[PDB]
RNA sequence: CGGCCAACUACGUGCCAGCAGCCGCGGUAAUACGUAGGGUCCGAGCGUUGUCCGGAAUUACUGGGCGUAAAGAGCUCGUAGGUGGUUUGUCGCGUUGUUCGUGAAAACUCACAGCUUAACUGUGGGCGUGCGGGCGAUACGGGCAGACUAGAGUACUGCAGGGGAGACUGGAAUUCCUGGUGUAGCGGUGGAAUGCGCAGAUAUCAGGAGGAACACCGGUGGCGAAGGCGGGUCUCUGGGCAGUAACUGACGCUGAGGAGCGAAAGCGUGGGGAGCGAACAGGAUUAGAUACCCUGGUAGUCCACGCCGUAAACGGUGGGUACUAGGUGUGGGUUUCCUUGGGAUCCGUGCCGUAGCUAACGCAUUAAGUACCCCGCCUGGGGAGUACGGCCGCAAGGCUAAAACUCAAAGGAAUUGACGGGGGCCCGCACAAGCGGCGGAGCAUGUGGAUUAAUUCGAUGCAACGCGAAGAACCUUAC
RNA sequence: AGCUCGUGUCGUGAGAUGUUGGGUUAAGUCCCGCAACGAGCGCAACCCUUGUCUCAUGUUGCCAGCACGUUAUGGUGGGGACUCGUGAGAGACUGCCGGGGUCAACUCGGAGGAAGGUGGGGAUGACGUCAAGUCAUCAUGCCCCUUAUGUCCAGGGCUUCACACAUGCUACAAUGGCCGGUACAAAGGGCUGCGAUGCCGUGAGGUGGAGCGAAUCCUUUCAAAGCCGGUCUCAGUUCGGAUCGGGGUCUGCAACUCGACCCCGUGAAGUCGGAGUCGCUAGUAAUCGCAGAUCAGCAACGCUGCGGUGAAUACGUUCCCG
């Protein structure tokens, strides 16, 4: 319908960096398999925690798993108790040893992934969806330094039978411009009536910064 | 040059064009011309060209005025209806084909002659300067 | 208009002066056919006013319901309208017409209550009246009966204004019962006002 | 316990069983069906059905309407009726003031008393909106008796006009006829064919007959009450307008029923019959034309004498009257000024435009504006301007005019779209200009269908069918 | 090439206006007007590749000027000159001149230049449509199975066939077939992989392992159509290869149902294809080979790419289609 390519996959050569970074000849399928099982292992407890980014640098078979989140304090509970448990399970599930770096984003409401987190987690929690979005925004519109936003919500909105898509915005979000620095995040709400897939575009600025 | 529809009733939008015109002239005293692409420089030459050639008085206004002086109530009908709508009194020149009920404090006369019209402009401009002297 | 009860840890709800009385009369989704389907928008007929007897009439167009209500609030805010009274009644029987809206607004003795249909009941409950007797003849609508009621309140005038138009010393303009009601209403204005000063 | 309309959740059946006052709820996640919890509203009751008033300004006296929504008789003349300019007098019938009589009791309303309270009952007022008698008033309506000239009508001087009827006559054109000249086609169409020709057509020239219609002037123009009216001339006759004010002195307006006029088609009797032409043939088109298009063609169209009475008889706007900014055309006529030009005026007919009005479009001194007088007419859509009955008619039919029943609408104006074998302007291998193919042959793949124990499952206009498969011997793999 | 919004105005209202008008554009591109003034998502631009040059640049790549090879060639000492490889940079902007333009946008010609006017091609799909597709990629609400609708294995099927459609490939021959000689690519692929010289076969291939995780080694120094020569003489043929028989090789536990390839024979339809219909406007069409992914093997004539040789025509919007 809207045949819109994932813009983090449309600027992954130009502005947005890769999330996983190594070099691999004849070891690549194994590094893919470990990358997948690591991201499944970091889905659940960190999606409780407020995860945004999961980068995996990979040096000579050590591993370096780095996570950008919005609360160092739920990811790091008691020191080593909440960190070294998921870290140690990453050390056992992989056949390797894990150096887990955990870091905070300076503003959670201007990460598109974290905006999709807070919006969809509100939308599972029986709030008004036009109020959620509309408050998804107002906040982020701001606050830093953030020249667009565009929120779309499809699915059983309000528990209705029809799957109505909604489309709210403010400012400038140019997708066809490649010097855009757009963050994109889709996260999917889980109501009892079903799943409300939320897409958030956030246009930070014109800046190439090449 | 041309009466833009909605200057008085809509001041909150046409004031933004003025601050953009200030940022344009303040980036003309800056001197950034060669560092940008010349299509953007000629485009800002069109923005300063049209926006300065068509907007000269509200450059000094800023302040949603208390009185409006109108030449030719017939042709500039938009200014007289907008000026009536806010409650601002209307001072005008009225030929034989102008409705005097829309103008509170008129000065009747021909507007087609540059001597007569321009002389009445001298009347009320000297009147405003006479207001400025004792203030 | 749902999910309004909320507590926010944000900057401000911006509650401030002019706590006026605001009534939303009707909302009908307004559709528009375009190429490939229908575009639903929303109209909210907003009545605002204070209990002195100043009335607004606003008409909100937006594709969200509280957005249309807020735009009707700002539009009636832009356009107020003074209604003359006697005590908390109306002066004299009028009929207003807004092109099909007929409304008869007749005064009554106090204590009777605002008897009117829901649009006229809205415009008169926001206003400074407490005891009048209206009826909405014709047009069976909300917009035309609100706008017809406001035209009916434009056909109102003071007893004093009438005396002034005719250059006659009051007494000589009213009859006497209504002058006595002026004495009653200004007397209770004096009692509640001087209880307001202390 | 959807919405109105105070009051919601689960289970059970999933276009069934049922619900419902209307809108409408039931197609395996119903707050609308059935049961449960729970809530709401009433309470010795609470729901249903029926009948009436209300809401219904929806028969509108108070208190509605008629350009297009239902609704202005086709148009006039006029009987009863309704309505009436200016002014003096008189009567006191309408109107009004006041007093008397009466409007039984009960009820109703106000106060009070009585029953433990209340309903209930009683006492005393008011109500009894009216009617009759006496006395008073005279502005307004009316009656009578008068007076007036602005409305109305008449006389006089002009003026414009397809107003009407009768009579006589004019030319161009079409058709036929006789006679020339003269040959093989003419006619007709989107393209053709029936058709007329080769026996002398069409073509052209001369003459003759006969009928009808009036080119140009001639149009947003004139006249008529409305239909309607244009070759000319003559005869008879109708209305209008202006000017003077000579006369009469309110004689005005409207008008239920009523009489008269009333396009076209049609009808009767008698004429006439060129062109056009229903019906009626043939031809063609087409699936099929009982149609459009073609060739022929009778009633009719024409005149005389009568019928009939209908129309988008339309300005979709009843008639009269007074008033309410203007601007510009054109038709008829009077006058002041420049000296035909301009002004002013009375009557007419158009275009634009304020105020005001209207649902909107629009109207807007030629009102759909502001008011008065009289008439017609409307009361949801169908059923139906139909039946029954009567009246008129030679007939066709017209006029007058229902009910059962049924529907939850049928309508008016404007808005956004889509659409058009509407208009304009544009583009694309869209056509044209080319080149190479597919459709026929053999095979390779995929699908339909039929098979099968199984032929796993998906994808069927463009946008499914060398597609999910970037690899079916076993594995894959679902059968 | 459009789709909207904010604020103002217009309207009782749905709504309008803006976004219509005059001109211009590949384009709501852009100017000039106009009760509108602005913004936003699109269009354009930013990015990749192709076209020219400059600077940097020397092995595994080039070889001019040098030296040495003799057999076989940059083969080897050597060299930055030419390529080429990949980094940075310049360069196309109606910038420069002539004419139309309302002295505005823009359009017709000229110069310079490798390139001229979005140079060529990509990547890039606005608001929405179609209850389009997919509960079999995955995720999933609800309903169903739980002694089977789970799961394990052998065998079979997904390949059946009187048919009908659809996309392709090989053809119907002389611009051709067959034999001999000979010249020129681009890109790619490679670990329990790619596998050379040599030897055994007619040939698939066998034996063997040089050498390479690869600008080096291997895919032969890479092609085929091309060119030179000979033969065939218009024919159901020296065209055409379907089919069928015999004989093999390789992969795999296993080629029966059901693999590909080679050898010998066999030698059918088919003589340019009815109505209809499809693709394509320049390195395009047409034709010629090459590589890749999937893969032990292959139904590959498929798909994705790479290069070779290379045309005709466009008068122009009447007609069909959007």
């Amino acid at each position: 319908m809207g045949q819109k390519i994932n813009p983090h996959g449309f600027r992954l050569g130009i502005t947005t960096e890769w999330k996983s970074r190594w070099y691999a000849d004849k070891q690549y399928k194994d590094y893919v398999k470990e990358d997948v099982a690591i991201r499944k292992l970091l889905a659940t407890g960190l999606e409780r925690a407020g995860i945004a980014d999961v980068e995996i640098e990979r040096t000579r078979d050590r591993v370096r798993v780095d996570i950008h989140t919005a609360r160092p304090g739920i990811v790091i509970g008691r020191r080593g108790t909440e960190a070294d448990r998921i870290r140690a399970d990453l050390e056992k599930l992989t056949g390797k040893q894990v150096q887990l770096n955990i870091l905070e984003v300076k503003n959670p409401e201007s990460q598109a992934q974290l905006v999709a987190q807070g919006v969809a987690e509100q939308l599972s929690n029986r709030v008004a969806f036009r109020r959620a979005m509309r408050k998804a925004i107002q906040s982020a519109m701001r606050q830093p330094n953030v020249k667009g936003i565009r929120v779309q919500c499809s699915g059983r909105l309000g528990g209705a039978e029809m799957s109505r898509s909604e489309f709210y915005r403010e400012g400038r979000v140019p997708l066809h411009t490649l010097r855009a620095d757009i963050d994109y995040g889709l996260y999917e709400a889980k109501t009892t009536f079903g799943r409300i897939g939320v897409k958030v575009w956030i246009y930070k600025g014109d800046i190439v910064g090449g | 040059q041309r009466w833009l529809g909605g200057m008085l009733t809509n001041f909150s939008t046409v004031h933004k064009r003025l601050q953009r015109l200030k940022e344009l002239e303040a980036m003309e005293q800056t001197g950034g011309f060669e560092g940008r692409t010349k299509k953007e420089i000629l485009m800002l030459t069109r923005e300063k060209n049209k926006l300065e050639r068509s907007l000269g008085g509200i450059r000094d206004m800023q302040k949603v005025p208390s009185a409006v002086w109108v030449v030719d109530t017939n042709k500039e009908h938009i200014a007289v209806g907008e000026a009536r709508k806010l409650g601002i009194p209307v001072i005008a020149i009225l030929d034989t084909n102008c409705d005097p009920d829309v103008v509170d404090y008129p000065i009747p006369g021909n507007d087609d002659a540059i001597r007569s019209a321009a002389l009445l402009t001298k009347v009320i401009a000297s009147a405003v300067a006479e207001g400025l002297q004792a203030r | 208009r749902g999910r309004r009860d909320d507590r926010g840890g944000r900057g401000r709800d911006g509650g401030d002066k002019s706590n006026y009385i605001e009534r939303v009369v009707s909302i009908n989704r307004v559709s528009k056919v375009v190429k490939g389907g229908r575009r639903f928008s929303f109209t909210a007929l907003v009545i605002v006013g204070d209990g002195k007897g100043m009335v607004g009439v606003g008409y909100g167009k937006a594709k969200e319901v509280p957005a249309a209500i807020a735009k009707g609030v700002e539009e009636a805010r832009k356009n107020f309208f003074r209604v003359p009274l006697i005590g908390s009644t109306i002066t004299h029987p009028v009929q207003g017409e807004a092109a099909a809206g007929v409304v008869m607004l007749r005064p009554a003795s106090p204590g009777t209550g605002v008897i009117a249909g829901g649009a006229a009941r809205a415009v008169l409950e926001c206003a400074g009246v407490h005891d009048i007797l209206a009826k909405s003849l014709g047009s069976d609508n909300a917009i035309n009966v609100v706008h017809a009621t406001v035209a009916a309140l434009k056909l109102l005038q003071r007893p004093e204004e009438v005396a002034a138009r005719r250059g006659l010393p009051i007494e000589d303009v009213a009859p006497a019962g209504m002058l006595k009601a002026r004495r009653e209403s200004e007397a209770l204005a004096a009692a509640a006002a001087r209880e307001g000063s202390a």
